[PDB]
């Protein structure tokens, strides 16, 4: 019995991980996404100025 | 396990819990051999006796 | 259609990892441990990829 | 800046967490009769780190 | 007498094993300090990359009359292929680290196997040994060749 | 392996401008390094058998 | 000699399991790298024309 309480333990302990990586997966992903349309943002104001000197 | 991830876990305390009670019971089957092999060897005794007597 | 890890480094600013690819995709690599080889006895089992 | 370094150290514990499912999954998947189940000097011990919950 | 001396020899080998198999973990940390170490360097290689592209770009965007080239451009450059190399050789060198720590754990095993093997060894003879004529633990067993293996 | 190389050698010699780091090279260099993980792991199960 | 023989068999059994339970994901592994390879070099074509 005392083995069988062991297995069960550990079985929890590595539910509780699963879950907290698939949180962390998807909060990368959006930074990957915010990241690259900030870079879009800051090229396009970069010739907004460019131009003016014209 | 690395760095951080290391834990001091309920599952620690669990088989450590495990391995003091395994030696306990260890201790406690070979005081039970003692026992039977004592009463083994008095009842050869007697048998030897027996045989003589007849 | 694709994914932005790509599309990160499809452009000019540098921003991409010193690495290859994303990792969230991938799995066990990149500078992983414990790599299981399962000692042959003649007796017991011979369990491979205990990854069960 | 700031945003390549907030990168950077989550993919670090990304990769940190995988190591330790890997490792605890291992342990499960190990059952009794095995083939390098051994005894090791004073398993009793603690490490150096020491990390609370 | 005899099982006496043999119980001593045991012993002996015992203390050595458990000796080296203690540096050995002690290495196996040292190790894995180092590598965690040229992790986070590597992690920090990469800032520079990124600000010299920008230096490049920003000194592109320039008026028609001024378009020059010199040891700025051409140092720049050395400084952007310098970054790329040294980027390969961090991820080999750090390749052939994973690959130790490997072989390290593997040997470690396999000692601590045979060190446990002799330590039940020894205790069994320990508990043998106590034995007396007198004594209780005494009975008739047949011969046998497994005896004699 | 043999045909993703070798598509992958020839881009290379392309005159000045027209030379780009097109997603193509993304996905060829993807599919370089993930086939060779691949081919470890299958010789690994061959010592196994 | 009874000890003996009941060893034996065990070990044949023991065997002849770890013998098949390599083969179920053994097969396993082989389609589904088929699978992904064919499907990585379909999307390199389509990029490319």
């Amino acid at each position: 019995w005392d083995e069988h309480d062991n297995r069960t333990r550990l079985a929890e302990r590595i539910d509780t991980v699963n879950r907290w990586k698939e949180t962390l997966d998807k909060c990368l992903t959006d930074l990957d996404a915010e990241i690259d349309s900030l870079a879009q943002a800051k090229e396009s104001a970069e010739q907004n100025l460019q131009a003016k000197n014209l | 396990r690395s760095n951080v991830e290391l834990c001091r876990d309920q599952t620690q305390y669990g088989l450590i819990d495990e391995v003091h009670q395994l030696e306990a019971t260890i201790n406690t089957m070979k005081q039970k051999l003692a026992q039977t092999q004592n009463a083994l060897d008095a009842l050869f005794k007697h048998l030897a006796r027996i045989q003589a007597d007849i | 259609g694709l994914p932005p890890a790509y599309t990160q480094h499809l452009r000019e600013m540098a921003f991409w990892d010193p690495a290859i690819t994303a990792q969230y995709l991938n799995s066990g690599p990149r500078w992983g441990c414990m790599q299981w080889r399962d000692r042959q006895i003649r007796g017991k089992e011979f369990v491979v990829t205990r990854n069960q | 800046c700031l945003l390549q370094e907030i990168r950077q150290q989550l993919n670090s514990d990304h990769r940190d967490k995988m190591e330790t499912l890997e490792i605890d999954r291992g342990c499960l998947s190990l059952n009794l009769t095995s083939p390098n189940i051994s005894l090791k000097v004073n398993p009793t011990r603690i490490p150096k780190d020491s990390t609370t919950l | 007498r005899k099982v006496g001396e043999r119980l001593e020899d045991m012993h002996c080998w015992k203390s050595e094993l458990q000796r080296e198999i203690d540096e050995l973990s002690s290495e196996t940390d040292l190790m894995m300090a180092q590598k965690l170490r040229l992790q986070r360097a590597l992690d920090a290689t990469s800032v520079p990359y990124s600000i010299a592209t920008d230096n490049l770009q920003c000194r592109e965007r320039r008026q028609h009359p001024d378009l020059v080239r010199d040891y700025v451009e051409v140092e720049l450059l050395k400084e952007t292929e310098l970054i790329r190399n040294i980027q390969e050789l961090l991820k080999r060198t750090i390749g052939q680290a994973v690959d130790q720590i490997r072989l390290n754990r593997e040997h470690k095993e396999s000692c601590e196997m045979n060190w446990s093997d002799k330590v039940e060894v020894y205790n069994i003879d320990d508990t043998c040994s106590r034995y007396t004529n007198e004594s209780t633990q005494v009975q008739f067993y047949p011969h046998s060749s497994k005896f004699e293996e | 392996l043999k045909v993703a190389q070798t598509r992958l050698d020839e881009r290379t010699r392309r005159p000045n401008v027209e030379l780009c780091r097109d997603m193509a090279q993304l996905r060829l260099v993807n599919e370089v390094y993930e086939v060779d993980e691949t081919i470890q792991t299958l010789q690994q199960r061959l010592r196994d058998s | 000699w009874y000890r003996s023989n009941l060893v034996s068999f065990q070990e044949s059994n023991s065997s002849r399991h770890n013998s098949e339970r390599l083969r179920v994901d053994t097969s396993r592994l082989i389609q589904d790298k088929y699978q992904q390879i064919r499907k990585t070099q379909a999307h390199s074509t389509q990029n490319l024309g």
